[PDB]
C-alpha cells in the first residue's frame, strides 16, 4: 500500500506542476537551469507529508550511513 | 604555483540557481547575490568550577536568508504580494532552494520575515529581503568526492 | 550582455510623483528623495525546547518615511503651519499617496511624526520630514504582468 | 533646467540675523552657524493587539539651538557673565529671535544650557554655546504666498 | 572683508600662560595644549503634563583639565612626585590659573585626578594629565570693553 | 643591524600544518590562516579596602579556533557532513593539532562551534569555521634552547 | 627656536630597558614597545547637595602593562612556559623593571594576565601580552634636577 501510495502521489505531483507551468506558456525545459527544480517539487507533496506522518524513517545509522 | 589550482573551471556565478515557491529567481543585485547565517550555535557548553565540562546539542537551526535585488526588478511584485496574501489568508510557508556551483547547496522551506527599505534617487536602489529559512543546514551534495 | 537588459526604458527619477494632501511635493535634496521603512517585522517565531515550531501574524503594520527637501524650498512652509495646525485643533492625519515610475507604489495617510534640524551655513542646507504612515504595504500595481 | 530655479536670488547666508538678548551676534564659526532641534516627537501612538490604533498630542516642545563662535570672538565675554549672573541672581531667561532670510524663523526665550569646551592650540579654536529655547516651532513667516 | 578683522593682533599660542602651585607649565605637545570642560549642564527642566515649566540651579560645578605634555618632558615629574605625596600625606589640593591671552581666562584650585598611559616607540610618546578644577567659571577679564 | 637578525630562516608560511581528525587541512583564504584565543583571563583578583590583595587561579580555559577556507575549497564539505553527524548522534569532540613552524604550536580536542556566513557574488567568497578548541595552552616545543 | 630644545641628546628607543623575573626582554614589535595604565583614578570627590565639597583616597593602585613582541620571538617561548608554571603550582608573581631613559621609570612585581591572539598569516605576526603590575606609581628617578 505504501508503495502505490508513494507511486499515485509522486504521479499526481509532477503532473501538476508541468501542466500549471505549461499553461502561461513558458512550459518546461530540457536545460541544466531548470531542471533541478524537480527536486523540490518531489521534496514538497510525497515526501515532506510522509517524515511528518512518520511513514518514511529518518536519521543516521550506526552501516554508518544516513537514512 | 600551478600544482594547487583549488578550481579547474572558472566560478562562474550565473550558474548559482535560486527557485523559490518553484520559480527562478532572476534580477539581482551589484556585488552579492546571497547570504545565509545562523541564529544560534550548535551546543552549549557547561563548565563547572573544578573544571568539568558537560555539552548539549542545540535544537534551534532556524537561520536567515537576504536576497539582494534591484529596486526595478520584477520580482519584488512577487514578493510584495505574497506578504498581504500571508498576512490576511494565514499561509506563510514556502518552498526555498539554491544550487551550490561549486559550493554549498540548500533544501528547505522558508518565509518572508521583513520588508526592506525602499529608496528613490538618481541611481537605480537596492532592496535586501530576508527570507528566513526554517532549517538551515547546508548540504556538500554538490561537491564530488567526499568520502 | 544585451539580452538581460532590466529596463528597456531608462529609470527617470522625475516621474515619481508624491502627493501629500492633494497637492504635488516639490523642492527636493541631492541624492535621496525617499526612504520607506517598517518598524515590525512581519511574523513572530516561537520554538519549542524539543524543537516545536509555531508562527504568529503581526498586526502592527505602522512604518516611517522620510523626506528630503532643501532648506530654500516653499514646502518647508506647508509642513510648519502644519505641525501648529494639529497641536492645538487635534487633527492630525493626512492622506499620502507615492507613485512607483518602475517600481513599487504606496496609498495610504500619515501624519508629520517630528520635525528636522535646521542648521545654516555657508551652503544651503537639507531637512529630512518624517511623515509617519499608517499603513505601509508596497503594491506593485504598476508592474505589468504580475499574474 | 532653467524652469525649476529654487532660489532667484542667491542665498546669503550674512543675511541670518540672530539677536540675543536685544543685541545682535557676532563673530561666527568657519562651517556651521546655528542648529536647531526639538527634544521630543509630535505624538505618540498606542496601538492595540488587534490594531486598533489611538494618538496623542505631545506637550513638551522644549529644544536645543548651538551657537558656533570662534573662541576669539568677543560675544563669548558676554555669555560667560550671563552664567555666573543667573547662577547667583536666579533670572535664567532671555529673548531669543532668529531671521530665517529665506527660511524658517524662530522668536521665542532660551537660556544658557552648559557651557563649551574651550581648547588652546595651534589655530583658533572654537567653542558651542547650547541655548536651550523654550519653544521650537519654525515659523513659515518670511516665505510670501503661504496661503 | 577688511571690515570685519575679529583680531587686529595675531593670536600667538605661547601668550596663553599656565601656572600650576606657583610655577610656570612648559613643555607643551604637538596640536592641544589644554582643554576645558564642565561636567553638569547649568540647570534642570522639571515639565509637566500639562506644560507647566519650572527650573533649577545647579550647584556642582567641577570640571576637568586636560594637559598634554611630551613624554620627555622635565614637568612629567613633578607631577609624578606630587601624585605619591597627596597619596601618603592626604594633601590634595594645589592653585591653578591660566591666562587667556585673547580668550577667556580661569583661576581656581584643582588636583590630578588620574595619570596618563605610558607609551615608548619609535617616536617621542605624549601624556594627557587630568587636572580636575574644583570651580570652572571661564573668566572674560582678559576682554576689553565689556560692558 | 645584521647583529639583530631575528629569523635566520624565513618565515615561510606554508610550514604551518594544521590536523583536524586526522587529516591534514588545506584551501586556504587570502590573508589569515587561523586565529587562538581564550575566553577567561588567567586569574582573578580580589582587592580589599585597605590594601589587602589575594589572587585565583582560573579553571576554564577553554578558547576558540577561527579557521579560514576559500568557499570553493573542499574541506567545506568535510565540515558540513561532521556537523549533521554530531546533531543527530551526540559525538562532538574531534582531535585537533597545528604545527607552530617558528612560534607556538597547540594540540588539543575541539568541536565545531558554529557555521560561517556563506554568500555568492562577483568574487570567490571566504569562510570563517570556529572551531571550539576544549583546551588552549600554547607550546612552545617546537622553539629550541628553552631552558 | 633653538633656546627651547626640549632634548639635548636624541632620544634613542633602545636604551628603554625592560627586566622581567631578572633576564632582560628582547624582541619587540615594529611601532609600540609598551604602555603602562592605571585602573583606578586617584581620588573619590562626593559633592552634597548645597555644595559641600570632600574627597577620598584610593587604595587601588594596581595597572595593566602590554608588551608587543613579534610572533617570531624567541621570548615568546618563556612566558608560555610561565603560564602553566603558575597555573598549576600556584607561583604567579614576578617582579618587573623599566628604565626610563628619558621619561619615568617603574620598578614593582607582575604577573601574566591573559594571552594574546596568535594569528598566522602572510606576514610576520604579533603578540600583546599582558603583565598587571601589582602597583603602577611612576617613578622620576632618571630626571635629573627634580628639586
Amino acid at each position: 500500500r505504501f508503495s502505490h501510495w508513494v507511486k499515485f502521489r509522486m504521479e499526481e505531483s509532477v503532473f501538476a506542476y508541468m501542466k500549471r507551468r505549461s499553461d502561461m506558456g513558458l512550459s518546461m525545459k530540457m536545460s541544466d537551469e531548470d531542471l533541478p527544480v524537480l527536486k523540490s517539487v518531489l521534496m514538497n507533496n510525497p515526501i515532506n507529508i510522509g517524515i511528518r506522518n512518520g511513514g518514511i524513517l529518518t536519521g543516521y545509522d550506526t552501516n554508518k550511513v544516513s537514512y | 604555483n600551478q600544482s594547487k589550482i583549488l578550481t579547474l573551471q572558472a566560478y562562474d556565478p550565473a550558474k548559482v540557481l535560486v527557485f523559490i515557491g518553484g520559480q527562478r529567481v532572476s534580477g539581482f543585485a551589484a556585488d552579492t547575490k546571497i547570504v545565509i547565517t545562523r541564529n544560534n550555535d550548535n551546543i552549549s557548553v557547561h563548565a563547572g568550577v573544578d573544571g568539568e565540562i558537560s555539552n548539549a546539542l542545540s535544537r534551534d537551526n532556524t537561520g536567515v536568508m537576504t536576497l539582494s535585488l534591484q529596486n526595478t526588478a520584477k520580482w519584488n511584485g512577487y514578493l510584495a504580494q505574497w506578504q498581504r496574501q500571508a498576512n490576511v489568508t494565514g499561509l506563510i510557508y514556502l518552498p526555498v532552494q539554491v544550487e551550490g556551483s561549486q559550493g554549498l547547496s540548500l533544501n528547505t522551506i522558508g518565509w518572508i520575515q521583513k520588508q526592506p527599505d525602499l529608496s528613490y534617487g538618481t541611481e537605480v536602489g537596492q532592496m535586501d529581503w530576508e527570507i528566513g529559512v526554517l532549517d538551515a543546514w547546508l548540504s556538500p551534495d554538490q561537491i564530488q568526492g567526499i568520502a
